[PDB]
RNA sequence: AGGAUAAGUGCAUUAUGUUUAUGUGGUGAUUUGCCCUUCUGUAGCCA
RNA sequence: CUUGAGUCUCGUAGAGGGGGGUAGAAUUCCAGGUGUAGCGGUGAAAUGCGUAGAGAUCUGGAGGAAUACCGGUGGCGAAGGCGGCCCCCUGGACGAAGACUGACGCUCAGGUGCGAAAGCGUGGGGAGCAAACAGGAUUAGAUACCCUGGUAGUCCACGCCGUAAACGAUGUCGACUUGGAGGUUGUGCCCUUGAGGCGUGGCUUCCGGAGCUAACGCGUUAAGUCGACCGCCUGGGGAGUAC
């Protein structure tokens, strides 16, 4: 178990994120300013994560349909990368609302989506005006890239994995409205209140987004050894 | 009693008055149970602009401690003197009885900013001959 | 302003004669010396209302301490109040 | 707003060099050439061919003022120039370029712009 | 305002747009202001107020990169 | 597309109706806005404002919004166990304990809102803004200041609330 | 590293010493432009302590013509 | 010779971003304003 | 008793109060020298000033308000209030250790005391600007809008009833409630590494959490949680007038 906080004494930083005053309610779990700007360190996140690392164990016991949502300029690859497993679905293009609350319409549009995708990729999408077809193709690709998470997955996910807060406000906004428990990675410009499970950290890169949420940890890997007597008998391969 | 840092400046053509007066002022101060904690003359300088016509003046840092009634009367006398043109006095708190390093800035004045004449002999007669006297 | 040699004379004449400046008699006699000092200023001019706020502070407080004192002991009160003069 | 260009007509000095004084405002420029002993060898201004409104202070009315005065001081037999500048007003640069293009040196462009201490009250009869 | 000394990468015209900052900084930077002793704190002296818009302009440079408009 | 809460009983309390105007920009369209209250019989925080082209499509929209992001809440007997003064956004309403011997006493749409709320015998005077849109918060704020019975002795009454989590 | 105070260039765009006394001239120029005149504290982010005390200390010196006062003395 | 931090080359109209005449009062869109639930209940109003 | 408050020396910030001292430069003027036609004003403009030689410029004198930029969201005063710089006389606040007193506390009907500004009596004083009054420009006009001459006034000091947007816009003062940072400051510590950070206080401001508002907004200086004790309101207009 201890391996997950053996890695937080090893990464955790961003050296600040935004503003001189930052978000006051995360101040306890985090380091204060130095030389006319704001700096953060990995050191102030380990006393918090000495018990709070037990929540990665509760999203791995019921694991089957997980959704990694909220992409950013350096966080996008990390949303793909922690969700690289085959029980775990992900987007690569920015999320927008109604993808969980008007899920009705979205599932009608998925059902359209995989049909026009087999058509476009076989070559069967031709029109005597090539412009009207190639332009529909570019926009179909953006749908595929945006929806790829819920697209191949059996329905509304059993948790919602928000990596970013800073620009991907909506992914957290809709998770509270569907009542689905939240699995959150918060930065020093975001509060740890109003979400059910946290990693204290930063929102970018592989510093907190798969360093506890992968095979290198022990706490996402002892939750999953508790799935093997509840709904399955063997399922530990699927997941990271 | 307390220290009030007088610095004051002198007109060229009038300089010959000061070697007599300063020594009379040192006798007014110590005759009132104060002390002269410095009395360094700095030499002749080019002023940053004219003051009471002519472009050059001669600098003296007197640095008084004295009872408060008398220091107000010497500063007024020195600004209104018939050879000293202006003076400035600063406060006792968050400050020194002996000022900052002007040691270089004095020599520079003597070396290069000087006319070399009678008026600049008087400057040296006004700070580098005594620091306290009874007249 | 108030200085060391006025303050020492007051401790010598009023309250305990050492190491006390805080007690009711001597506290009143230290305030007296600043009221006198303010009346020293008020012998140059009389449009001094922004300072008068302060004069009335030092009086109002003498009223507070004279009240306390006369409720503790009528001796310290009647002595103090006459030995520090003021009014016709 | 131009001084005598023709010879023998008025008193000459012919000292090879002078100083010019530029008073730059948002409503005019006064460009006035003087002797190094301190006596006027000619002037012009930016209403010297009738600019009025904003156009009276702009680089182009500042330039033609500098070109009127610079012309005349060649019969007072001056060849070299120095400039004093007074105000953050417009055409303050177009005027320098004009003196140097008139066939003079302009190596020392001496700011001496005066400071009022705001002893006056400016005209108000309004909201601003 | 043209300044006696020259700018960097210099030419024979001196100009204030390169190496001035304190010249006519409250002397004529004023428009019809009358003699006042407390009115400037809210009329004139808008430094807190004006600093915010500049801060907002430095804030938007990060935020365009972060949305990947570049 | 959301979870919803239900009651085994029908509420279709239409409280208000309005129309949307832009007046030059596309001129003025026929659209309506509507406010509709969905209780439970013992209460809900259920309040829904929605909008559409026509009045029927509009109310049914608004009736949907009165049962999503909302949960039911519950109170034993036709009275409230606290004399408290519920305030929500300048519409301020009052309650005091009472008998069963009185039922409702109220008018307009308010008598219909209080019946599902369980606070109709305790119904005391309203003050501040008492037009339809905000008067109807009885069953929301007046059930968030709630008290409800669970004790056998009045002198165990504060002890019994402490041990409910200790 | 302890009690090595001012061992180096630290604080300031340019390290003068004192701010309230004005008797030296060669360590105040650190905070004075070429026009002969005080640095504008808004543009620079001056060290506030040293700037507040230099506002009286430069005027005293100015009135004693140790420094220029106004732009015409450039 | 300290007008030499040399612009800290940190700098950009530098703190009112202003002014050359006006024209009455109300007026469009409905008579079922109705199509989600057992019991504790509802829109003219009901299981 | 100290858990409230008061007081001594030590230190520190600031335009608090009262009274003294002092320099440079734009407008303005005179003089002489040099020198010729526009100058001014503004949205653009005309009235204005000027050939009796204006405008500008060199030299030297005149004079009074005024004093930048530093100066900031700073700081001070009782609130309104205080602004060139300095000292004398003195207040009131800000910090720290040694030391003392030990509810001496809170509020306040009545109350006395007390002015930004102009109004205003006398004394000081007048360069610029200005109600009025004239004239221009504008237009259905043009008293508003905008300018130009031009006076009391502005500008100084006290004095007479102290007017107001006379304010932590929020009574008085105090206790308690996650902070961070700005301005700028006592002081411990730093590479004193740039109005910084950390330690511990300071007023003073941004940002936002628990809680609050109708909204803006407030949020450790509350508009939160409250305390005592006093002030004041009961639709608008007509009326801050009448009486």
């Amino acid at each position: 178990a201890t391996v997950s906080m053996r890695d937080m004494l090893k990464a955790g930083v961003h050296f600040g994120h935004q503003t001189r005053y930052w978000n006051p309610k995360m101040k306890p779990f985090i380091f204060g300013a130095r030389n006319k700007v704001h700096i953060i360190n990995l050191e102030k996140t380990v006393p918090m994560f000495n018990e709070a690392l037990a929540e990665l164990n509760k999203i791995a016991s019921r694991k089957g349909k997980i959704l990694f949502v909220g992409t950013k300029r350096a966080a996008s690859e990390a949303v793909k990368d922690a969700a690289l497993s085959c029980d775990q679905f992900f987007v690569n293009h920015r999320w927008l609302g109604g993808m969980l609350t008007n899920w009705k319409t979205v599932r009608q549009s998925i059902k359209r989506l995989k049909d026009l995708e087999t058509q476009s990729q076989d070559g069967t999408f031709d029109k005597l005006t090539k412009k009207e077809a190639l332009m529909r193709t570019r926009e179909l690709e953006k749908l595929e890239n945006s929806l790829g998470g819920i697209k191949d997955m059996g329905g509304l996910p059993d948790a919602l994995f928000v990596i970013d807060a800073d620009h991907e406000h909506i992914a957290i906004k809709e998770a509270n409205n569907l009542g689905i428990p939240v699995f959150a990675i918060v930065d020093t410009n975001s509060d740890p209140d109003g979400v059910d499970f946290v990693i204290p950290g930063n929102d970018d890169a592989i510093r907190a987004v798969t360093l506890y949420l992968g095979a290198v940890a022990a706490t996402v890997r002892e939750g999953r050894s508790q799935d093997l007597a509840s709904q399955a008998e063997e399922s530990f391969v699927e997941a990271e | 009693m307390r220290h009030y840092e007088i610095v004051f400046m002198v007109h060229p053509d009038q300089s010959e008055q000061v070697p007599g007066m300063i020594e009379r002022y040192t006798a007014a101060i110590t005759g009132a149970e104060g002390k002269i904690h410095r009395l360094e003359d700095w030499g002749r300088r080019q002023l940053a602009y004219p003051i009471n016509k002519l472009h050059k003046a001669h600098y003296v840092l007197m640095n008084v401690e004295a009872p408060q009634e008398v220091i107000d009367e010497l500063e007024t006398t020195f600004r209104f003197n018939d050879a000293v043109i202006r003076s400035m006095v600063m406060r006792t708190k968050h400050a020194v009885t002996e000022a900052s390093p002007m040691v270089k800035a004095k020599d520079e004045r003597r070396e290069r900013r000087d006319d070399f004449a009678n008026e600049t002999a008087d400057d040296a007669e006004a700070g580098d001959s005594e620091e306290e006297e009874e007249e | 302003s108030l200085s060391t040699e006025a303050t020492a004379k007051i401790v010598s004449e009023f309250g305990r004669d050492a190491n006390d400046t805080g007690s009711t008699e001597v506290q009143v006699a230290l305030l007296t010396a600043q009221i006198n000092h303010l009346q020293g200023h008020f012998a140059e001019h009389k449009k001094d209302h922004h300072s008068r706020r302060g004069l009335l502070r030092m009086v109002s407080q003498r009223r507070k301490l004279l009240d306390y004192l006369k409720r503790k002991d009528v001796a310290r009160y009647t002595r103090l109040i006459e030995r520090l003069g003021l009014r016709r | 707003a131009k001084a005598p260009i023709r010879a023998r007509k008025r008193v000459r000095k012919q000292v090879s060099d002078g100083v010019a004084h530029i008073h730059a405002s948002f409503n005019n420029t006064i460009v006035t050439i003087t002797d190094r002993q301190g006596n006027a060898l000619g002037w012009a201004t930016a209403g010297g061919s009738g600019f009025r409104g904003s156009r009276k202070s702009t680089p182009f009315a500042a330039q033609v003022a500098a070109e009127r005065c610079a012309d005349a001081v060649k019969e007072y037999g001056i060849k070299n120039l120095e400039v004093m500048v007074k105000g953050p007003g417009p055409g303050r640069e177009s005027t320098i370029r004009a003196l140097n293009a008139a066939g003079f040196r302009i190596t020392n462009i001496t700011d001496v712009t005066p400071i009022p201490h705001n002893g006056c009250r400016p005209p108000k009869k309004r909201r601003v | 305002p043209v300044i006696k000394v020259r700018e960097n990468e210099p030419f024979d015209v001196a100009l204030r747009r390169f190496k001035r900052s304190c010249e006519k900084a409250g002397v004529l930077a004023e428009v019809r202001r009358r003699e006042f002793y407390e009115k400037p704190t809210t009329e004139r002296k808008r430094a807190k107020a004006s600093a915010v818009k500049r801060h907002a302009k430095k804030l938007a440079r990060e935020n365009a990169r972060r949305t990947r408009l570049y | 597309a959301h979870i919803e809460k239900q009651a085994g009983e029908l509420q279709e309390k239409l409280i208000a109706v309005n129309r949307v105007s832009k007046t030059v920009k596309g001129g003025r369209i026929f659209s309506f806005t509507a406010l509709t209250v969905v209780g439970d019989g013992n209460g809900r925080v259920g309040f829904g404002y929605g909008k559409a082209r026509e009045v029927p499509a509009a109310i049914q929209k608004a009736m949907e919004k009165a049962r999503r992001n909302m949960i039911n809440v519950a109170l034993n007997n036709g009275t409230l166990q606290h004399p408290v003064k519920g305030v929500h956004t300048g519409s301020r309403v009052f309650m005091q304990p009472a008998s069963e011997g009185t039922g409702i006493i109220a008018g307009g749409a308010m008598r219909a809102v209080l019946e599902v709320a369980g606070v109709h015998n305790v119904l005391a005077k309203a003050y501040g803004s008492t037009n339809p849109i905000n008067v109807v918060r009885a069953t929301i704020d007046g059930l968030e200041n709630m008290n409800s019975p669970e004790m056998v002795a009045a002198k165990r009454g504060k002890s019994v609330e402490e041990i409910l989590g200790k | 590293a302890r009690y090595f105070r001012r061992r180096k260039f630290c604080r300031f765009t340019a390290e003068g010493v004192q701010e309230i006394d004005y008797k030296d001239i060669a360590t105040l120029k650190n905070y004075i432009t070429e026009s002969g005149k005080i640095v504008p504290s808004r543009i620079t982010g001056t060290r506030a302590k040293y700037q507040r005390q230099l506002a009286r200390a430069i005027k005293r010196a100015r009135y004693l013509s140790l420094l220029p006062y106004t732009d015409r003395h450039q």
